[PDB]
């Protein structure tokens, strides 16, 4: 029954092109919402809200505060890019592919086949289907990218078909962690 | 090439709990952890690569405590409104018996930052290989977390993930099952 | 118009004696410093205290004791002097930005243990003339002071010619000389010089007075000897001038 | 490698 | 290990001629490290002089700068010309970009700039007493700064160091220091070492 207040703070660093181009954010929040933001273009503070007039106006009155924020995109952007850059944004993470039938149930019965892509690093990824060696878009629904919180993804690409006698469905993955293209193919058989 | 580094930073009152950590385009990459006063990796290999001051963390975990004082007096003790948390249950790979998983509680989409996640086997709680994550930042300033309990898939088996939240009249109760 | 001052600017001690420094500033800055710069070399800090409580870092382990009741004061207290050390013990303020805000520091408080007070001594002072020759061959006449027999070496020396402190003309020595090679003697001579005009000189109507302000003693210590009690005192030696 | 920590400003007062 | 290192000691340079401050630092637990100078002028306390926050940036102030280099990890305080207003301890300082570390200061360099003497006129004086005739000093004044006044040899006889004064309503400087004794000592060979019989100058007392 205690009332609760929080304060959040988050020091954004924003990389383009590498480290061409880098942008700094110093947010400042009350209960989830942005009071006042530094940013690396206005040079200075500013209040998105006006309850954050006051902290804005003050810190934009001492030069030393200022050149310590203005200077974070070569001292803590790039600098902390650097550090990590080796296994954050080199960090390559093969998944493992599984070809899977909804239902077991006879053929020419509508079915969904589930492409299932388990454990790669970074998110972009790329996910086609196949039925007998011409990719299907048609049908096609994903469950996006699920964040696993231990820096690996995974990710559902199912397929609606009604399977025939003789069809072969090939899913294939295509990732920066593979210099080829992963295939699994599902047998219709009968 | 493209990335969000970001140094997220909270501090409660009155629960007098902080939390600093960093985030690498929406993945932990530590946090300290204030009792110990200690860099925490989330990856263990991480600090082979890297090191981290938590002191560094401490000096700004005090500025915010008077920041967040200030503030609460200046918007006349605004309280934050509680938001409850929606909560998925899943599998890190497809569930075959006898094929070792790992069975993950996400609550996502609440705030203030305390929660209660309780892991269920067949009714009883479980307290062995249970692991979970520190609260993660969200773009529109609501936290995330991650809860695990490894385990043997079996026919007889059943779990519910136990989260209990001052969002929720009622403590929610996510299922799982081998038939889904 | 901000300042920071520190008291007392000399300060001579006995052992196991609780020596308390104090240090106020008018900055309005949050946190406040103490640090020791020893004979040798260092400034090493011993106390810093942001806001209104402190955190023993650096040199706490020497045994000492800070206190800061209000914003603007700093104390410094030394538990127990042991024994016959010499430092000086700067305290600095700075205000708390999160950015790296420069520091403002005060003049210094020069320590100083001793065994005995019997070895305190006030000077000696004596005016010397210009040289004759020195008039006739550069137009200029030096005068020298020389303060003799001083322990401790907490003086000031000053000129005043016609009852103004001056200072153009001016050179003291920038360290004092010890007298006797003895450790449980040594006393002090410092010099200084004034340079004046030839003809400056030569006019009887101006007086000229070398001044040591002296630091020993208070009424508030203890003294035994027969001896005057060697209390902060000014001690002067004036010459007129010559035709 | 050492990670840095950018600061917190601080409110005035 | 978290450390700064500078010039031990003194160091004497000549008016209007270059300086240079060596300093250099180490680091494990600060991330990125800011750099400091602080001058410290003679009777007063320490005063920022030079701040560079950022790698392989200049800062200047009074004549001085430094150079933040990383790649030398120093920081060497230089000046083209020093004046003799100069004269103080100059302090090399390292902290951190977060603001969160206290300052370490290193051991701190002296820096005395001797005047310019453009006519040296070497000579021992003698000086008497106001009070009485008997005790007597001599003054050794007018000599180059170059003069390296040695001192303290006999201990029966006592030496200050050398010092300039400055005559401001005249705009002269002139060099001295002083000699005494309580041993019945001539002024002429008070100076036996630090001087130049041929130029300096001996009146008949
Ligand atoms: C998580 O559960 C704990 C324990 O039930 C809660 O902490 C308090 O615990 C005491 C018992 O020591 C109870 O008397 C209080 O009623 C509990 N507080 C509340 C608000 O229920 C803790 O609050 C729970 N956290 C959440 C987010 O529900």
């Amino acid at each position: 029954t205690r009332p609760r207040f929080l304060e959040q703070v988050k020091h954004e660093c924003h990389f383009f092109n590498g480290t061409e181009r880098v942008r700094f954010l110093d947010r400042y929040f009350y209960h989830q919402e942005e009071y006042v933001r530094f940013d690396s273009d206005v040079g200075e503070y500013r209040a998105v809200t006006e309850l954050g007039r006051p902290d804005a106006e003050y810190w934009n009155s001492q030069k030393d505060l200022l050149e310590q924020k203005r200077a974070a995109v070569d001292t803590y952007c790039r600098h902390n890019y650097g550090v990590g850059e080796s296994f954050t944004v080199q960090r390559r993470v093969y998944p493992e592919v599984t070809v899977y039938p909804a239902k077991t149930q006879p053929l020419q019965h509508h079915n969904l086949l589930v492409c299932s892509v388990n454990g790669f690093y970074p998110g972009s990824i790329e996910v086609r289907w196949f039925r007998n060696g011409q990719e299907e878009k048609t049908g096609v629904v994903s469950t996006g990218l699920i964040q696993n919180g231990d820096w690996t993804f995974q990710t559902l690409v199912m397929l609606e078909t009604v399977p025939r006698s003789g069809e072969v469905y090939t899913c294939q993955v295509e990732h920066p962690s593979l210099t080829s293209p992963l295939t699994v193919e599902w047998r219709a058989g009968s | 090439e493209e990335h969000v580094i970001i140094q997220a930073e909270f501090y409660l009152n009155p629960d007098q709990s902080g939390e600093f950590m960093f985030d690498f385009d929406g993945d932990e990459i530590f946090h300290v952890d204030m009792a110990k006063k200690e860099t925490v990796w989330r990856l263990e290999e991480f600090g082979r690569f890297a090191s981290f001051e938590a002191q560094g963390a401490l000096a700004n975990i005090a500025v915010d405590k008077a920041n967040l004082e200030i503030m609460t007096k200046r918007s006349n003790y605004t309280p934050i409104t509680n938001v409850p948390p929606e909560v998925t249950v899943l599998t890190n790979s497809p569930v075959e018996l006898r094929e070792p998983n790992v069975l993950i509680c996400f609550i996502d989409k609440f705030t203030p930052p305390v929660v209660n996640v309780t892991w269920l086997r067949n009714g009883k709680p479980v307290t062995t290989g249970v692991s979970e994550t520190v609260f993660l930042p969200r773009e529109d300033h609501l936290f995330r977390k991650f809860h695990y309990l490894p385990f043997l898939p079996s026919t007889e088996d059943v779990y519910d993930c136990r989260v209990e939240h001052w969002g929720l009249d009622e403590p929610l109760l996510k299922h799982w099952e081998f038939d889904t | 118009g901000g300042i920071i001052t520190q008291t007392p600017k000399f300060l001579i001690g006995q052992e196991g004696q609780k020596l308390t420094l104090k240090c106020q500033q008018n900055f309005n800055h949050d946190t406040m410093y103490w640090y020791r710069q020893d004979s040798g070399k260092g400034l090493r800090l011993i106390y810093y205290s942001i806001t209104e409580n402190d955190l023993q870092k650096g040199d706490l382990s020497e045994g000492y004791d800070a206190s800061r009741e209000k914003k603007s004061s700093f104390s410094l207290t030394v538990t127990s002097a042991q024994k016959n050390e010499m430092a000086v013990f700067l305290c600095a303020s700075s205000l708390r930005t999160g950015a790296n805000s420069d520091y403002t520091f005060g003049s210094g408080t020069r320590l100083l243990v001793i065994e005995d007070l019997n070895k305190v001594f006030p000077p000696e002072v004596a005016v010397f003339e210009p040289s004759e020759a020195e008039i006739s061959h550069t137009q200029k006449a030096t005068l020298v002071c020389l303060a003799t027999g001083f322990f401790p070496d907490h003086v000031e020396l000053s000129w005043w010619v016609n009852g103004k402190e001056v200072h153009s003309g001016v050179c003291t020595d920038p360290q004092p000389l010890k007298e006797q090679p003895a450790l449980n003697d040594s006393r002090y001579a410092l010099s200084s010089r004034l340079r004046v005009s030839a003809t400056f000189w030569q006019n009887p109507r101006n007086h000229f007075r070398c001044q040591v302000q002296f630091y020993g003693l208070s009424e508030n210590d203890e003294w035994t000897q027969d001896r005057a009690k060697p209390v902060t005192q000014i001690v002067s030696a004036e010459a007129w001038g010559r035709a | 490698g050492v990670y840095a920590t950018r600061s917190s400003a601080v409110r005035l007062r | 290990g978290d450390s700064v290192t500078q010039t031990e000691g003194q160091v004497t340079v000549s008016e209007s001629k270059s300086l240079i401050i060596n300093c250099t630092y180490s680091t494990t637990s600060i991330a990125y490290p800011n750099l400091f100078w602080y001058v410290r002028y003679p009777g007063e306390g320490l005063q920022l002089l030079l701040k560079v926050i950022t790698a392989g940036q200049k800062g200047s102030s009074r004549g001085f700068e430094a150079t933040y280099n990383k790649e030398t990890t120093s920081f060497h305080l230089q000046k083209a010309s020093v004046q003799e207003s100069d004269s103080a301890v100059y302090y090399c300082a390292l902290g951190d970009h977060s603001g969160s570390w206290q300052l370490i200061f290193g051991s701190g360099t002296q820096l005395t700039v001797m005047p310019d003497i453009q006519n040296p006129d070497p000579a021992v004086y003698q000086l008497r007493d106001s009070k009485s005739s008997d005790k007597s000093v001599c003054l050794f004044t007018d000599f180059d700064s170059q003069t390296n006044v040695s001192q303290s040899k006999d201990s029966d006889v006592y030496i200050t160091d050398k010092c300039v004064l400055d005559m401001r309503s005249m705009d002269f400087k002139s060099n001295s220091a002083v000699a005494w004794s309580n041993k019945s000592f001539a002024c002429a060979n008070a100076f036996n070492n630090s001087i130049i019989p041929e130029d300096t100058f001996f009146p008949s007392p």
